[PDB]
């Protein structure tokens, strides 16, 4: 059925997949873009630029804490399949197999 | 609208953004728009089925201990297991009634049974730096082209360096590695096939131009779907519908296997593992992070402060090394909910074992990109995991399936159910034991078997319209080999054969017909009796008491039960045998076939003229096909030690009386090996087939299947059935084979 | 030639191949055209048209010539047929006589 | 020389130990062979008999 | 392939080969310089001769924590390969086989 | 390559016998003459 066993003689994991990189509770790329929308509410205004940050900075380390790096899945939504175009005329995101017609 | 279509198709954007492949720089390494330079291996894994439980862990070891040396952070492994439909194996044409019948019901008989066969590949390339942060700035830099080239030859010698290595570490595996083939005046390229098949969904041949491999690569256009787990491709030959998944935790313990129960199922699919090595600082580093978090313990676990204390003198001074890994299951299906199905049973068996996947959502063409062996950036789930754990996630484990098509002679004789369940292309020609090897042994104690076993091969042969000659016992095959076109030639006591013992350069062959001649001698007769030849008391004795034509037919005989008392009848008999079939040799495929070697230990000469003759035939489309009822006193034969070494397709019927020392000695197999084969009791009609190094425990069975009828009969061996087909033949007198319905009345007392 | 050159990997092969044609180009007096070459094959129904296709398919890559099939710009392509219509081309490309 | 020094330098790595190429001390290290020259010893460290 | 052999019966070194010498992080011999450094500087002016001992002795410091003496290759490299002349003419460090011709 | 030598270095009464029948035909001391001997090979090396 399966050459797996119930055997103790492992090579353990230690589950150092879940002590990803983090320096306050989060991974530091998205805090990045969390302190570029602190910076872009700065020049909005200043009172309540710095006061924004702790709200979204918790929501990250609990969601992070949940599933972690699950802000690259969602970079990679952003990146891909959000930034392709005439979705809806296909009906689904596609991708030619050939090349520009014109490509001059 | 005409300019509407050009505006859309302006606005869209090309699949070769995500095949980052160009010129293949050297015929065995493609090259990278990044130059990240690959090589692809194409693995025939080692048999696990054997269940030597100890020797797994061992297989892993060894695995770890020699990927060490390659193991440096400029190295990447991408694994996939690649489980496909097969088309390649042709329906058989024949010829002659009875063999026809035979394969019709037997391909009947495969309604129902899976005939997917997966085979594994293994990608490696070879990354310049792995830097975390300078690739970013040393990207955006030019450089010198004498200094590319530079980098292009160092890159092209460590490549060609771990692919030695690897090769010389893969030996008990298939160990195959995909370079550059030419076919029609145009080159192709047998990696590019296999990127292809990753990418397109089907195995289109990739011929090899001017312009870079990205452009032309994609044949078919990929439709991913817009808040869904599944996407669509659409082909010319249809449209197929693939389904990802994805591993998001994992447990310690690793025992290796852990991901083998995906490879007997019923599911095309596609598995993938990326080992992007990562290098002992960043490793260690990594390690230190979970330490110090449990060393934030507040008695959080006492146990695992000792479970990983020892990670730091292992990653120090063992011979692993972290790794980033994620796994990506591809299945293909032609509908929306068969696909869908196939992904919660495969999500089913993966929380079977230890391990808890989630299905791939918002980045399934990042995941399907991955699959792609060059593709870096596009890792959806990379996680840290030590390298023990790597090769227990990918241990290169597979049932053994023979090549169905491109085998020597054409395609797979036949196709032999398993008990695993994979089905096995069995073939004559195996890898290790230039042209390959069809030795074969069919080593067995009193089952009939043997007998239906080696006329079933036979009857199913006879699709390359081979010739072959037969040296039966006990009137086994008579009826067998009246079925399809051939004569008997019985040679039963009281009436010499149609040949006598003259033959019709010849003075030379019959110079040692005048040596085998002499029995109750040997120093007079050197010569005196070969003036005689030019044109003995007891010679004249031999002559008067005693007591043919070829090339019309294409299968032989001959009833050689009765010469087991004295090897100066035997002797002679397979000294003229052999010289009379050595001219139909070089005419076309030649398949000898024997039932004992006691007879042939008889000659005490077949070994000098065969130890090159065997070499000679197997060069121009020899083959032997050799059995044994009485395997333990086999291997004591002077000859035996040359039979035993010059096999290549090892196959064993249960013998209930089996030895160890023999069968560990000789017959090279494991220990696990062996308990299996005695395992089977006797009349099991199960038989280990060791078709080269990898083995595997198929089964032949001719049951009624919602047939087979009279074919149960014929292939059987019995001294009064084939008597008494013989009184039928005798009756019917008929060179046309298609006599067969005259004898099934007669099967009235039989089949009563 | 220069965009072969400006790469990560350099092929010295191809960019040999190119610069003898360049040289041929002058002495091996044949003359360079854009090209594009399009298959319109005819089948009663679609089925039977994609039938058609595989086969026509397979046997150019039983040849070392892979056909690209449209699934867009059919139109295009279709219009580029007649003669005297150089601008419906779906990719011209410059082509040895 | 250069391909048998990553050679040797894989095959060292092999084993536990850990080498790296010898810069700004060649030599240093040459002169280091010399079975009698004590002063030239490149990186000498404290190990057991 | 090698008599080398995975087996726990060891003669442990210890890792005392990283606890060479020492008294303030640095190894004396070059602590030694950077004081007569400090004393040169004390030549030209008191006020930041002592100002400037820190700095040195804490990148001293932080290199040897890094490649323990580095210094004795430091030194070996400018006595010999440093000190040699003509090193432009012979395209390298070259040393005569042959005593000096005149050697009067 | 040893084509001929391969034969030579073995030990078989058959073969030394007839080796012997060749040097009593060719009766030569003439050591070289090896070629004369590769003739009667035909039979053992067919």
């Amino acid at each position: 059925m399966k050459p797996p066993q119930q055997q103790h003689e492992a090579f353990p994991l230690f589950k150092g997949a879940t002590r990803l990189p983090t320096i306050w509770g989060v991974p530091m790329i998205p805090l990045m873009a969390m302190v570029m929308g602190v910076a872009v509410i700065a020049l909005t205004v200043s009172i309540w630029w710095w006061a924004l940050v702790p709200p979204l900075w918790f929501i990250m380390a609990q969601i992070t804490k949940n599933d972690d790096k699950a802000f690259r899945i969602w970079w990679l939504w952003i990146d891909t399949k959000f930034r392709n175009r005439n979705k809806g005329f296909w009906g689904a995101s596609s991708y030619s197999p050939a090349n520009y017609r014109k490509r001059r | 609208g005409a300019i509407e279509s050009r505006k859309l198709l302006a606005s869209e954007t090309p699949v070769g953004q995500f095949i980052p492949y160009s010129h293949h720089v050297t015929d065995t390494i493609i090259s990278t728009k990044n130059a990240e330079y690959l090589s692809v291996w194409k693995i025939d894994g080692r048999s696990h089925q054997s269940a030597s439980e100890a020797d797994v862990f061992q297989w892993i070891r060894e695995l770890n201990n020699t990927l060490r040396g390659i193991s440096s952070a400029n190295l990447s492994l991408w694994t996939h297991i690649v489980r496909r439909r097969v088309y390649e194996y042709p329906d058989a044409e024949f010829d002659n009634v009875f063999c026809r019948q035979l394969d019709e019901k037997y391909r009947e008989s495969f309604t129902g049974y899976n005939l997917m066969v997966n085979d594994l590949y293994l990608t490696v390339v070879y990354r310049p730096v792995s830097d975390k942060v300078l690739s970013f700035f040393a990207k955006r830099e030019r450089e010198t082209p004498d200094q590319k080239k530079h980098r292009q030859e160092s890159c092209i010698k460590a490549l060609e360096d771990i692919n030695r290595t690897l090769g010389q570490s893969f030996k008990r595996y298939g160990a195959e590695l995909l370079s550059v083939y030419e076919k029609g005046g145009h080159a192709f390229s047998a990696p590019l096939e296999f990127l292809a098949r990753l990418v397109n969904g089907e195995h289109i041949p990739m011929p090899i131009c001017r312009d870079r491999f990205s452009d032309y690569m994609a044949v078919n256009r990929p439709m991913f779907s817009k808040w869904g787990e599944v996407g669509e491709l659409r082909s010319l030959t249809g449209l197929r519908r693939f389904g990802m998944l994805e591993i998001r935790e994992y447990d310690d313990a690793t025992e290796p296997g852990q991901l083998n129960v995906l490879l007997e199922s019923d599911y095309e699919f596609v598995l993938t593992h990326s080992f992007s090595v990562l290098s002992r600082p960043a490793a260690k580093e990594y390690l230190q992070r979970h330490q110090k978090n449990l060393i934030d313990a507040r008695d959080v676990a006492t146990d695992q402060i000792e479970e990983i204390d020892e990670a730091l003198n292992q990653l120090i001074s063992g011979h692993f090394v972290m790794g980033e890994h994620h796994c990506t299951l591809t299945v293909y299906g032609e509908t929306v909910q068969q696909v869908r199905d196939n992904l919660a049973h495969a999500s089913a068996a993966m929380l079977d074992v230890a391990v808890l996947p989630k299905p791939v959502d918002l980045a399934l063409e990042a995941g399907y990109w991955a699959q792609l062996p060059a593709n870096w950036q596009w890792r959806p789930r990379p996680a840290p995991i030590t390298s023990l754990n790597f090769l227990s996630f990918s241990p290169f484990h597979n049932f053994m399936s023979g090549k169905p098509t491109g085998n020597p002679w054409g395609p797979a004789v036949t196709i032999l159910k398993t008990v695993s369940g994979t089905p096995l292309y069995f073939n004559f020609h195996a890898s290790k034991e230039k042209r390959l090897l069809g030795n074969t042994m069919l080593i067995g104690q009193s089952s009939s078997g043997k007998t239906v076993l080696l006329g079933f091969l036979l009857a199913q042969a006879q699709k390359f319209k081979p010739t072959i000659v037969a040296f039966d016992k006990d009137r086994g095959m008579e009826i067998s080999i009246r079925a399809m076109g051939g004569r008997y030639l019985p040679l039963k006591t009281g009436e010499p054969s149609g040949f006598n013992p003259f033959q019709l350069h010849a003075n030379l062959i019959f110079l040692k017909q005048f040596v085998k001649k002499l029995a109750a001698a040997e120093e007079e007769i050197d010569q005196a009796i070969t003036a005689m030849m030019s044109d003995p008391t007891v010679h004249a004795r031999l002559v008067k008491w005693c007591e043919l034509d070829l090339s019309t037919h294409q299968i032989y005989g001959f009833d050689i039960t009765e010469f087991l008392d004295n090897p100066e009848a035997r002797t002679p008999v397979m000294m003229y045998l052999l010289y009379r079939t050595e001219s139909m040799i070089d005419g076309r495929r030649f398949m000898y076939v024997f039932d004992e070697f006691w007879k042939p230990l008889q000659d005490e000469y077949f070994e000098d003229l065969a130890k090159n003759k065997q070499k000679t035939i197997r060069k121009q489309n020899g083959i032997f096909v050799f059995a044994t009822q009485e395997p333990s006193d086999a291997l004591e034969s002077n000859i035996a030690k040359t039979l035993i070494q010059q096999c290549a397709t090892y196959i064993f019927l249960a013998n209930p009386k089996a030895d160890y020392e023999d069968y560990t000695q000789g017959f090279k197999l494991t220990d696990s090996e062996f308990e299996l084969v005695r395992g089977l009791g006797e009349f099991s009609r199960r038989f280990l087939i060791k078709q080269g190094d990898q083995s595997a425990l198929a089964e032949m069975n001719l049951g009624k299947f919602r047939d087979f009828d009279d074919e149960l009969l014929v292939l059987s061996g019995t001294p009064d059935n084939a008597e008494i087909a013989e009184s039928i033949i005798a009756e019917v007198g008929d060179d046309p084979a298609v006599w067969l319905p005259i004898f099934l009345d007669r099967v009235k007392a039989e089949r009563s």
